[PDB]
RNA sequence: AGCAAUAGGAGCUU
């Protein structure tokens, strides 16, 4: 839905990389190497941000009913 | 209506909405009206035709 | 609906003591001790203090249910000592070294800067 | 001695690939698709829209029903075209079909892995599991909590579950990119 | 409702007496009901769904029933087959395979958390086996600590001596182990086992001690030890491999030759048996003991530290089949008792021609789980399953039938205070019960 | 009706797995030990309780 | 909330309940200090065959380290030998070992544990959707048996086969207490000269 | 104050089945047709071929509950080098001049064979094994 | 006796070799910062108006998952311990988030930045979300269109890992000891050797290899652990380290306590 | 010698055979030749190889309660609603089955 | 101090 604050099985901090994950995306940047400059190293926090799915974007897009 | 009896029954069903591929499973299911009365394990049996 | 609150692990009741001696008749100079609300932290810490000393002949633990909040340990030891002084000294010694790691570490910490 | 066509509705058909078997032409014996299909495919535009239906159009992919399937001989894979000249311990043997002398194959598969349906596909490696567990998945597959649709904010049904934070799997099948489970997990 | 209530507890189908018993309460959170391990073989359950009900006897008649007749610790032999039902289990046992082997030695901090684990352990603190230079104990001595004295037993397995090369046959004095690995022949649900013998010299309570004895003691001894199993331990050596496709290579080519035989009209006929069907009898002999030889050449490559192999020999999972089919060879798959029938015209698939019998046409399975199978291999693999799951789903009514009707006919018939088997009618069924 | 019916004070939910209980020992959610209950005449031996 | 007793599985067959939870100190942890969200037995493995789920934990601990996603299409000419070389490759044990220690007491564990990341479901069947208990509630108007139903506060049906084990049993008392007592137990008159229920009875 | 007493000149060691045990066979030097087989821990007294035991059976190591030795105190045990504690359970009063003794050393097992007057006291219930080089 | 040698050292994390300590010592002070070091996090939440998308609880779970400045958190009370009724200032800081996206284009996020600090012990130093730079934007809270507001008031308070894991400081502490293994405390599955299928430890290099004519020690404990700490932010590393030794130290005190008074 | 179909007294008969040993697996058979004891001699026989055929063991008292209850009438009494309502028993039992 | 029935369909564990 929307990026996870934590790492599930750690615990470190991974909502506040989302964006910077995305931007390095733009530039041609392949995953991995995205995933260790943000200074991710254990495969579980790489797998927190490498498999998040936004949804958000799609839930938004409904008109606001107020 | 009044022939309930002697007719076909779950030729309709509710969609099922649990998951998107439970979804997509269900539009896509397909039944045999042979009936349970009868041990034949024959038309249970995957078929070489159909691969 | 059947869970219980994730705060009875460290918050003692009122009703419930700390900690409760019973002595071990089987085998003499012996005693149980419950420690309610604790885990393996403070009973592997605890344990293997213990099993270094010359006068402790036996320590052990266990946690008989994971679901449930406390441990159990049986500790023996020699005819003049007492198991009561021997856990006390553990308990002593253990925050001795443990004054010494922090202090070491705070210099250590302190010079690398 | 017999000819049958059928126009019948209800049937059920598949598609495959189109082995060139006119035994008149150096292009006999491998696969009439190309890679300027390919190209066109992905370009989107024929060099004088270009989609499936062009392809079966144009004779590169035909349909066919379970009774025609009998007088057929399908290929499994592009590579069993062509005999090979290996030794490998660890990729699985391919058969070694030794009792025919020379194949004439008619049809090859598009991809072996397209004989399961919705549910199985989502399986990564189902070659590997004895089929039981694999029919297990299917039916329990259909149990798992998800995120049926995106409009479930102004839908009112009787029930309905939505996980909080749904995750693209690590070990994905082809086919999920066409069942949308990458995007609604 | 609390602790130590009796209570009736059961599983559907309730296929015989013991699938229903009746249990002391403990009080729990989190929802489920919790059930010691080893009760889960009498009422055939597992933990991926099942459901269990329990019942409150609403007087104390019925307390007194339950508990003086419907007990677990009454119902560990049944009269079934005079042996025990409750056994070690799926995890104790291979802990306990581990723990006894010869070279477990034990040191005195895990020795000591062990015996206070230990909910009957006397307070002695065993003597070593090995007093210098450093105090070890066997893993042996920790189980003999679990087993009551005055418990005898002695076992051999093919012919072994008292000195016992293999660590094989069982040696128990004193209920003390002499020699012998631990495993499913000791404290499995076997006859003449350590169970048996337990509950037949101490009686139902310290044999259903026993139960909680064993399971704590290995389980922690696991717990501190650890157990697991991966993808290498599916995987033979190069060697291994080499053997294994020779022999199945050397299979295909003795059933081409049955085949040659066969069209050249040269077969020997069997009696009462025609000749495709002795064809097709030779055939499958061979194609079974092709799998058979190559299962055989995969478990003889198999360390003593591989986890297959460990939960095999312990017997608490999985067999000689199961390594064959995961290492070497999946073998063939029969559907309606023959090989894979021409579902098509004179053939299996549209992927063969017409008239091939072979191995591979006809449904057998070349590749291993951990190879992965061809889609041809899994499609009749595919038909396989399915006829095995058909038959399960369609059986059970059948026997479930029978079943009533065999209660329904026996359903009046006791043993009188004259010791003869009548109905209700009065009617003598026999003059003495069992004839003895 | 008759060879088989519906009972009260019957309980149902799903199992798991405990090492640490007991053979004979069942573990029993608090709501279901608490929405269960046995009738027990009261007596001079059990009256305090 | 996930609980114990909720129903979990893998993509391979591999069902299951939640039997415990443990906090992240109690958990196994390697080196590099993950620990794992869940521990299945090994037992389920060997007699079930699910290699896949075993290649496809390889697959997903290799495409996690690497950054994609592994690719589990069946029938390509992927083995487990280049994944385990790929994973080797990446600094770790090549068949998805690795030396973990007791979350007790820090002991490394003198076995090695399979790890990795491996893709579960949320199943539907929750234990509190399940669990019912009842003392006593509606009954049926012609019956006047316990109603069917978990949403009904209904009972549990004590059929013809319990009524067989009691019977094996012997508990005679037991049997006649379920089908009496906690059910539909009535009074009657009967007539002491014709044994008819036409007895026209006046308590009061 | 020991049993049996007696050197021995080490036949064969089939480390084979285990990592940590070993089995050991054994003809004493100066007393032919007395075998010893033994099986001790690898790693707490490794044995080569061809070595030269020396071999005690004793009822006890004085001169109920185990605990730990103190360095104050003394035993026999204190000039050997691999001390092993076990059960007879078996004594084989056989053929002739036969005579096998079984001891289990938790799991370990030992044979000894010998002319009876050699092992007539080796009847007890548990027996101390000691060894040296 | 016990000594420590730290290897790195930043704000966030810690990397050292301890020695000369028991392994209980060693696991007990990783369980002890993984668990029981006290921290301050968002443990009620307060909707006034939430129009998003996304659902009250899922917003306040994610406002719960917020690490929070907890340098002064241990001069504060625990909110079961203090006299007052619903909440004080001594006990608890509240925290308000305003965000309201206005237009008819774009997406307004909402970040834990927003979140801004009304109330609390002053002058201690808790309650601000933790940024990690002068112009870190934060946490990814929400996201907004025309017309979609969310207003809220979070209460932070001071707990423990044990009931919940927002407020655990660490993230993953790395553990090990005896790279070479010369203890033989594991036993190495292989396929042909062990030495070769097995990678080296991190740590390999900082201890000498056993000698091919070496035989094995049984008087060898393990001495050397080498662990790295790492932390959310909400406390530094060096800060974590030493609560999570004198949190050890005051449950060992408690347990002293009880026994002699006890008598 | 095994044989295909039934005849089982005019086999008996024939010279060469061992007239006091010939078996036949069809017990209704036996009981129009050999008597209702041999009956229920071949009833346990068919039944412990009908169970102990993929090695299971059951008790051999509950084979022989099943096998008596079958001839206790001196003919054999099916397991079905033709052989246990045709007993003599009360009604409510019969009606319950 | 009182919460319908009958059907069909889809599922759970054997
Ligand atoms: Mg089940
Ligand atoms: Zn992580
Ligand atoms: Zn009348
Ligand atoms: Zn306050």
């Amino acid at each position: 839905m929307i990026i996870p604050v934590r790492c599930f099985s750690c615990g470190k901090v991974v909502g506040d990389k989302w964006d910077a994950y995305l931007r390095l995306l733009e530039e041609g940047k392949q995953e991995g190497d995205a995933l260790d400059e943000l200074k991710l190293k254990r495969y579980c926090c790489r797998r927190m941000v490498l498999t998040h799915v936004d949804l958000i974007e799609k839930f938004l897009r409904y008109n606001p009913l107020e | 209506q009044k022939k309930a009896m002697s007719s076909r029954a779950g030729v309709s069903q509710v969609l099922n909405r649990y998951t998107y591929s439970s979804t997509l499973s269900h539009l896509r299911r397909t039944n045999t009206p042979i009936g349970r009365d009868g041990k034949l394990a024959k038309p249970r049996q995957l078929h070489n035709t159909h691969w | 609906m059947n869970a219980p609150d994730r705060f009875e692990l460290f918050i003692l009741p009122d009703d419930v003591p700390k900690l409760k001696i019973t002595p071990d008749s089987r085998v003499p100079n012996c005693i149980i001790i419950k420690f309610e609300r604790e885990d393996h932290t403070l009973a592997n810490l605890l344990r293997e203090e213990l099993a270094l000393y010359p006068d402790v002949t036996f320590v052990a633990y266990k946690v008989e249910h994971p679901l449930f909040a406390n441990f159990v340990m049986r500790l023996q030891t020699e005819e003049g000592t007492r198991p009561k002084q021997a856990l006390e000294r553990a308990c002593a010694s253990i925050i001795n070294k443990l004054k010494t790691l922090d202090h070491k570490f705070n210099e250590e910490w302190n010079i690398k800067n | 001695r017999e000819f049958k066509i059928f126009t019948d509705v209800g049937r059920v058909y598949r598609p495959l690939f189109i082995v060139e078997d006119d035994e008149s032409k150096d292009n006999k014996g491998e696969l009439r698709i190309t890679k300027e299909h390919i190209r066109k495919i992905q370009q989107g535009y024929d060099d004088d829209v270009y989609g499936w239906s062009s392809l079966v159009t144009s004779g590169v992919i035909e349909y066919v029903d379970g009774e025609e399937e009998e007088t057929i001989m399908i290929a499994m894979t592009p590579e069993d075209l062509q005999t090979r000249s290996l030794n490998d311990t660890a990729k699985r043997i391919k058969p070694e079909m030794s009792t025919s002398s020379h194949h004439t194959f008619t049809h090859c598969e598009i991809h072996p892995s397209m004989i399961l349906g919705v549910a199985a596909s989502i399986i990564p490696f189902p070659d590997h599991n004895q089929s039981p567990r694999n029919t297990y998945q299917s039916a329990m597959g259909k149990q798992a909590m998800g995120v049926f649709l995106t409009n479930y904010n102004v839908r009112m049904d009787t029930m309905a579950n939505i996980l909080y934070y749904p995750q693209k799997p690590l070990a994905k099948t082809q086919a999920m990119e066409y069942l949308k489970f990458r995007e609604l997990p | 409702l609390m602790d130590d209530d009796p209570v009736l507890f059961n599983r559907q189908p309730s296929l015989h007496k013991m699938s229903m018993m009746a249990h002391r309460v403990k009080v729990m959170p989190y929802s489920t009901f919790r059930l010691n391990l080893s009760v889960t073989s009498p009422y055939n359950a597992d933990f991926d769904g099942d459901e269990m009900n329990l019942h409150v006897p609403q007087s104390e008649e019925t307390r007194a029933e339950l508990s003086q007749l419907c007990a677990v610790p009454l119902q560990i032999v049944s009269p079934q087959s005079n042996k025990p039902v409750m056994g070690i289990v799926q995890d104790t046992l291979c802990g306990v395979r581990k723990m006894t082997l010869r070279d477990t030695f034990i040191e005195y901090e895990q020795v000591m958390n062990m015996l206070f684990w230990v909910p009957s352990w006397d307070g002695v603190v065993p003597q070593p086996a090995i007093l210098k230079p450093k105090p070890l104990w066997t893993g042996k001595q920790l189980l003999s600590i679990a087993i009551p004295s005055g418990i005898h037993l002695q076992r051999t397995d093919g012919g072994n001596s008292l000195l016992s090369p293999k660590d094989n046959g069982m040696l128990i004095v004193d209920g003390k182990v002499m020699f012998g690995v631990v495993d499913k022949k000791t404290v499995g649900s076997g006859g003449g086992g350590l169970i048996h013998t337990v509950m037949r010299e101490k009686g139902p309570k310290i044999c259903a001690e026993l139960f909680g004895n064993i399971q704590k003691v290995v389980n922690y001894w696991l717990l501190h030890n650890g157990f697991s199993i991966g993808i290498g331990d599916a995987i033979a050596d190069a060697s291994t491999m080499k053997e294994i496709t020779h022999a199945i290579s050397s299979a295909k080519e003795q059933v081409q030759e049955i085949i040659y035989k066969a069209q050249h009209n040269e077969l020997e006929l069997k009696p009462g048996m025609t000749l495709r069907e002795s064809f097709e009898g030779e055939v499958s002999r061979t194609l079974n003991d092709a799998r058979d030889s190559a299962g055989r050449s995969a478990e003889m490559n198999l360390k003593d530290l591989n986890n297959v192999k460990q939960m095999v020999s312990a017997g608490s999972k999985g067999s000689f089949i199961n390594i064959a089919q995961m290492s070497a060879c999946v073998g063939q798959q029969m559907v309606e008792g023959k090989r894979i029938a021409f579902g098509f015209a004179d053939r299996s698939l549209p992927h063969f021609t017409k008239d091939d019998f072979s191995p591979e046409s006809k449904g057998f399975v070349e590749n291993s789980y951990l190879r992965g199978l061809t889609p041809q291999e899994f499609f009749f693999h595919a038909m396989a399953g399915r006829e095995g799951l058909i038959d399960t789903a369609v059986k059970t009514a059948e026997t479930g039938y029978i079943q009533r009707r065999l209660v329904k006919a026996l359903e009046d018939i006791m043993v009188h205070y004259d010791g003869t088997t009548r109905n209700s009618l009065g009617d003598i069924i026999q003059f003495l019960y069992g004839e003895d | 009706n008759l060879m088989g019916k519906r009972v009260d004070f019957s309980a149902r939910t799903v199992i798991s797995g405990d090492p640490n209980l007991e053979l004979d020992q069942v573990g029993v959610p608090i709501s279901i030990a608490k929405t269960l209950s046995y009738p027990e005449t009261v007596t001079q031996y059990n009256i305090h309780r | 909330v996930p609980q114990i007793g909720d129903k979990f599985a893998s993509r391979h067959g591999q069902k299951g309940t939640i039997g415990v939870t443990y906090r992240h100190e109690d958990m196994p942890f390697s080196a590099e200090g993950i620990v794992p969200d869940l521990i299945i037995n090994p037992h389920a493995i060997p007699s079930r065959m699910t290699v896949a789920h075993l290649i496809e934990c390889l697959l997903s601990k290799v495409g996690s380290i690497r950054g994609y996603e592994g690719d589990a299409t069946p029938f390509t000419d992927l083995t487990v030998d280049a994944v385990s070389n790929l994973l080797r490759d990446n600094g770790y044990q090549s068949r998805g070992f690795e030396v973990m220690y007791n979350g007790h007491t820090g002991k490394k564990l003198m076995a090695q544990v399979f790890f990795g990341p491996t893709y579960y479901q949320r199943l539907r069947h929750m234990v509190d959707d399940k669990i019912h208990a009842r003392a006593r509630g509606p009954v049926q108007v012609l019956t006047r048996q316990p109603v069917e139903g978990r949403s009904r506060d209904g009972g549990l049906r004590f059929g013809e086969m319990e009524r067989d084990c009691m019977i094996a049993h012997g508990a005679a008392g037991f049997l006649k207490e379920r089908l009496m007592e906690a059910s539909d137990a009535f009074r009657v008159h009967v007539c002491g000269i014709c044994g008819l229920m036409s007895v026209i009875a006046n308590l009061k | 104050s020991a049993l049996f007493d007696d050197i021995f000149t080490v036949q064969t060691v089939d480390n084979g089945r285990y990592n940590k045990v070993s089995r050991i066979i054994g003809i004493s030097t100066t007393n032919s047709a007395i075998k010893l087989t033994l099986d001790i821990n690898n790693e707490m007294f490794p044995v080569s071929q061809d070595d030269s035991l020396t071999v005690t059976l004793a009822n006890s190591l004085s001169l109920k509950s185990w605990r730990p030795p103190k360095p104050t105190d003394k035993s026999l045990a204190d000039d050997y080098d691999y001390v092993m504690f076990g059960t007879v359970y078996k004594f084989e009063e056989g053929d002739e001049d036969k005579i096998k003794v079984y001891v289990s050393f938790g799991g370990l097992l030992m044979c000894l064979e010998g002319g009876y007057k050699s092992l007539a006291s080796l009847k007890q219930d548990n027996l101390y094994i000691l060894i040296r080089r | 006796e016990p000594k420590v040698n730290i290897i790195n050292a930043q704000d966030d994390e810690v990397e050292l070799m301890l020695s000369d300590v028991n392994l209980s010592l060693a696991n007990s002070l990783r369980r002890t910062m993984l668990a029981e070091v006290p921290t301050l996090a968002i443990d009620l939440v307060e909707i006034k108006m939430n129009t998003s998308v996304l659902a009250d609880e899922f917003i306040s779970h994610r406002l719960g998952l917020i690490p929070l400045v907890s340098e002064d958190v241990e001069e504060m009370k625990y909110s079961r311990d203090c006299t007052c009724e619903d909440y004080c200032d001594e006990c608890s800081v509240v925290l308000e988030l305003s965000a309201r996206h206005e237009g008819e284009e774009g997406t307004t996020d909402v970040y834990s930045s927003s979140l801004i600090k009304v109330s609390g012990p002053g002058n201690l130093n808790v309650g601000e979300p933790v940024r990690r730079d002068d112009y870190d934007q934060g946490i990814l809270l929400c996201k907004l269109r025309n017309h979609q507001e969310l207003n809220i008031r979070c209460i932070a308070k001071k707990g423990i890992a044990k009931e919940h894991a927002k407020w655990s400081p660490c993230s993953a502490i790395a553990f090990e000891y005896d790279p070479h293994n010369k203890l033989k405390h594991t036993d190495f599955w292989f396929e042909v050797d062990a030495k070769k299928e097995w990678p080296d430890s991190k740590y390999a290099t900082w201890e000498e290899p056993p000698k091919p004519g070496e035989v094995f020690d049984y008087k060898a404990k393990p001495n050397r652990f080498y662990m790295t700490v790492e932390t959310t932010g909400s406390l530094k590393a060096n800060q974590v380290f030493s609560r999570g030794i004198k949190t050890l130290q005051e449950k060992l005190a408690n347990v002293l306590f009880e026994l002699e008074n006890s008598r | 010698l095994e044989t295909d179909g039934i005849n089982l007294a005019e086999v008996m008969a024939v010279p060469g055979v061992d007239s006091s040993r010939t078996y036949s697996n069809s017990f209704v058979e036996i009981l129009s030749v050999l008597g209702i004891e041999a009956t229920r001699s071949s009833l346990y026989k068919e039944i412990l190889n009908v169970i102990a055929f993929d090695g299971s063991y059951v008790n051999y008292r509950h084979m022989a309660l099943l096998v008596d209850v079958m001839t206790s009438r001196g003919y054999l009494m099916a397991i079905t609603r033709h052989g246990i309502n045709r007993a003599d028993t009360g009604a409510l039992m019969r009606c319950s089955f």
